[PDB]
RNA sequence: AAUGGGUAAUUAUAGCGAGCUAGAAAGCCAAAG
RNA sequence: ACGGAAACGCUUUCUAGCUCGCUAUAAUUACCCA
């Protein structure tokens, strides 16, 4: 769960709580998770963060159902994204949308994950 | 004086092109690199931004005596045609590359064509372990054609620069025949034949009969 | 203009099957005459639900009876008396053998693959398929591109590293990108009256036999002239296309002595030109760095279908003889193609 | 009524650095192709010309011929814009001026 | 039957309700159903999920009739796919298309089956 | 041995995710008186 | 027989210039099962 006053500090903690490549000491403490696998997840939510402005919530609930498809599917492919949806409680937060203002809160929550990931290494 | 003339030319495809579109909500087991489309007809579109982006970068090897490293380091023959942002008199710049839309939607329906965008599976093969990595990219089809509009301004500065600029425009269009309009290109995906290069006036008064001799040379 | 073109005259000796992913099942073709009719199954079931037959046809597909001639959908159009033959799709003629020498077993092919086709339906060879053949000739012969395309310590014998060959943006640096400077163009669409559906014939060493497989591969007839226009823009790429006369000989010299040695010699074709191995059926050792994959490629098989006896069994097929095979009983090689370049 | 989901398309788009060939992508929003927009003017006649009325519309109809040739707003030398003015009709709303003798200039 | 707000949670339950290889304890609780038999089913629907965008519904109703052919045919061959179309009510949902927006809902329903199958083992 | 069949894997990977220029001017007013 | 009466915050002004959705990538591997 994530409120408006904490969802960035939640996402700041989740990147720190995510593991790093403790071996392979060539620019070490780098993540197993990569930037391009992370931007494939935000490419789902960023096209809903701007159709939340335009459209109703009553038309977006077909793709909001589809975000549980592909956040599961991207987690099944690579084990690094598998850890992201566990640490950042994404599959818990995605089942809790129910209106426009949480859809925009979750889609800003994914942007906070990308921001601190780019920040911390 | 003021005149605006128009290059009503026609792109013909050969081994038709890919021009990417993100389409995040595309599918899972299908097209993960869609072609850009007209959102009302869902037809393949050649936008003018990727037509203009080639003809500065293809003509940078011909009409730059000094290597660019940026736009607005070009050599005032590309700048007055396309435009800069760090020059003063060449910011708006004598070329409005209008987009090109799929013209022969009926000729393709006359032949045996189901969909206007063929999908190709492409398989990055790893050269150790031989293990695959398929992708399904989407491209326009082989004998598609496009209405290619291009509009040339003639203000009160083109004294005799109209002919000098048209040596350039038929140096960038006959060089896209040797290049690939974006996409992948080094794997097919680009070769085009600009059919029916035909200037005409749409505003003002400018004699174009001395112009239709080097366009069709 | 640095765009110095070429013209790569691809000639096929072995039949070449490439791409499209999909595959017809054993209920999606008709063998009445000496052609295999592959209907548009959307127009099949629509024309056949109009004959009030879709209840039996759904029961026809769950019907596993012996004598496989009475399972391959000719028998549905025989027993139900339908002879219109107006369905969507195309036809390709028979190979002639294309089954294991049994007259009664004819039409007992089960799953063909589908050769790559454009949206007009005509087959072609794409340049992206042909460029992956050049890239193996260029990777294998170059010593610098063999020293370590290492497992990187991030996987089990994992990948070529993708950095042996310099490629990328390289922010700050210039932009070389050698294979952007080799622009292989797609072939012209030829006709689907050159397609024969050869069947795989796995000829293994240490079990001197040629056990066939239920794979069909719509593929090109032998002795077919297919043309590619390869342009280069760099001096570094302008040398390496000119050196295909040396390297495609030196690849096949390095590949005959590595893998085709210890197989019996009569199955192996002769070159007649500069040889090249195109897609789908040329083994794993022509799609790889064959001298840096000996302890790595066999890791992927702890299964029932393992690649036993180290290097995998030589892949053969059967197709009619023209002008070549250098052995009786029609044993081609699945990808033994030949090219010669010339500059335009 | 057609297949349009959103009234704005978002075309993805980049730029390539000329040395070092690095991409720098952008997502710019864009009104879709077959929109129609209600366009109106108000031309007032304040009795301070008394003869300039018939030749101001020769400038206005010329001005709307130039926007169909130029691009009307935005990044228009790379494709965009290209408006098309349809169904022009001059109708007086206040005052008493004969527009059907003028409506031939608009055709 | 499947609405827009449940068809992913339906497909999440159907994978869990599907049986596993209770014997053969070599990475146990694996499915009898395999990935490659499952991706042959989605290869039918994924080429309609992208021709639903382009074409009318009035031209796709020939292949939508053909999905009842081959989901039956793939179920008849292997008994593992036979259980999938029973647990995941696919043959019930396939007879209920009637427009574009359910065709895309069913074709996203097949992707939800592939997603959780890759996720759960 | 015949005969019936295909089976498993991969479903995109790595990047870039916008940069720079302009960020209010000129009148009225006030000033000059 | 109101420090009140009278008084448009108004006129002029393109969110514009320049910019390739690009770069690499063979639909391929293993050959067995009942």
């Amino acid at each position: 769960i994530l409120t408006d006053e904490n969802y960035v500090d939640i996402a700041e903690k989740a990147i720190l709580k995510l593991e790093r490549n403790t071996r392979n000491r060539k620019n070490p403490d780098a993540f197993f998770l990569t930037t391009s696998k992370l931007r494939n997840l935000l490419s789902l939510t960023s096209t809903l963060f701007d159709e939340s402005k335009v459209k109703e919530y009553d038309a977006l609930l077909d793709r909001i159902a589809y975000l549980r498809v592909q956040f599961v599917y991207q987690a099944g492919r690579e084990i690094a994204v598998k850890d992201l949806i566990e640490k950042a409680q994404i599959l818990e937060a995605l089942k809790e949308i129910k209106d426009r203002e949480t859809l925009q809160r979750f889609c800003r929550y994914m942007e906070a994950l990308v921001a601190y990931f780019k920040f911390y290494g | 004086t003021f005149a605006k003339i128009k290059f009503s030319a026609q792109i013909r495809l050969e081994t038709g092109l890919h021009i990417g579109g993100s389409d995040a909500f595309a599918a899972i087991g299908a097209i993960n690199s869609p072609v850009i489309k007209d959102p009302i007809t869902n037809l393949p579109i050649i936008p003018g931004s990727s037509l203009k982006g080639k003809m500065r970068t293809l003509l940078a090897k011909v009409y730059n005596e000094k290597v660019a490293e940026k736009p607005s380091d070009d050599s005032d023959i590309l700048s007055r045609l396309f435009g800069n942002s760090k020059d003063k008199r060449f910011k708006m710049g004598r070329l409005i590359f209008r987009d090109a839309f799929l013209s022969n939607a009926d000729e393709l329906d006359s032949l045996g064509v189901r969909s206007y965008t063929e999908v190709k599976f492409e398989n990055t093969i790893d050269r150790i372990t031989a293990e695959a990595n398929p992708r399904q990219i989407e491209r326009a089809i082989r004998n598609s054609t496009f209405d290619f509009e291009l509009i040339y301004e003639i203000t009160d500065e083109n004294e005799n620069q109209v002919e000098e600029d048209f040596k350039v425009i038929r140096d960038g269009l006959k060089l896209l025949e040797l290049d690939y309009l974006g996409g992948s290109g080094s794997r097919g995906y680009g070769k085009v034949a600009f059919e029916n290069l035909k200037a005409t006036t749409v505003f003002g008064n400018y004699d174009v009969k001395t112009l239709n001799e080097l366009l069709t040379a | 203009n640095d765009y110095r073109t070429f013209k790569l005259s691809l000639l096929t000796l072995a039949p070449i099957h490439i791409g499209n992913g999909e595959k017809y099942t054993s209920r999606e073709f008709i063998y009445e005459n000496k052609k295999f009719y592959f209907p548009d199954m959307g127009k099949f079931y629509n024309k056949m639900v109009e004959k009030r037959l879709a209840e039996k046809f759904e029961a026809f597909l769950i019907q596993t009876r012996p004598n496989a001639r009475n399972n391959r959908l000719i028998s549905f159009l025989n027993d139900n008396r339908i002879a219109e033959r107006s369905f969507g799709g195309y036809s390709i003629s028979e190979t002639g053998l294309e089954s294991d020498k049994n007259p009664n077993s004819a039409g007992a092919i089960n799953e063909v693959n589908k050769f790559i086709r454009d949206a007009f339906g005509n087959p072609y060879i794409p340049g992206s398929s042909l460029k992956g053949a050049i890239r193996t000739i260029l990777m294998n012969t170059t010593p610098k591109w063999n020293n370590e395309n290492a497992v990187n310590d991030f996987g089990r014998f994992p990948k070529e590293n993708k950095n042996l060959i310099p490629w990328g943006p390289k922010k700050g640096k210039e932009y070389d990108d050698l294979f952007n400077a080799i622009r292989v163009s797609d072939s012209k669409p030829f006709d689907n009256k050159s397609l024969i559906l050869v069947q795989k014939w796995d000829y293994s060493a240490k079990t001197n036999k040629a056990k066939p497989l239920p794979l069909y591969r719509e593929s090109i007839s032998p002795l077919t002239k297919i043309e590619f226009e390869i342009t280069t823009t760099t001096d570094e790429a302008g040398r390496l296309i000119e050196e295909l006369g040396k390297r495609a000989q030196a690849f096949y010299k390095d590949y005959k002595a590595f893998f085709l040695s210890e197989f019996p010699d009569d199955k192996i074709q002769a070159n007649l030109q500069y040889p090249i191995y195109l897609g789908a059926g040329s083994g794993a050792w022509t799609k790889t760095l064959f001298k840096q994959a000996d302890g790595i490629l066999q890791r992927r098989y702890s299964r029932m279908k393992t690649k036993m006896v180290k290097k995998g069994v030589l892949k053969l097929t059967k197709a009619p003889l023209k002008t070549l095979v250098k052995n009786h009983e029609s044993f081609y090689e699945m990808g033994k193609a030949n090219f010669m370049i010339k500059e335009i």
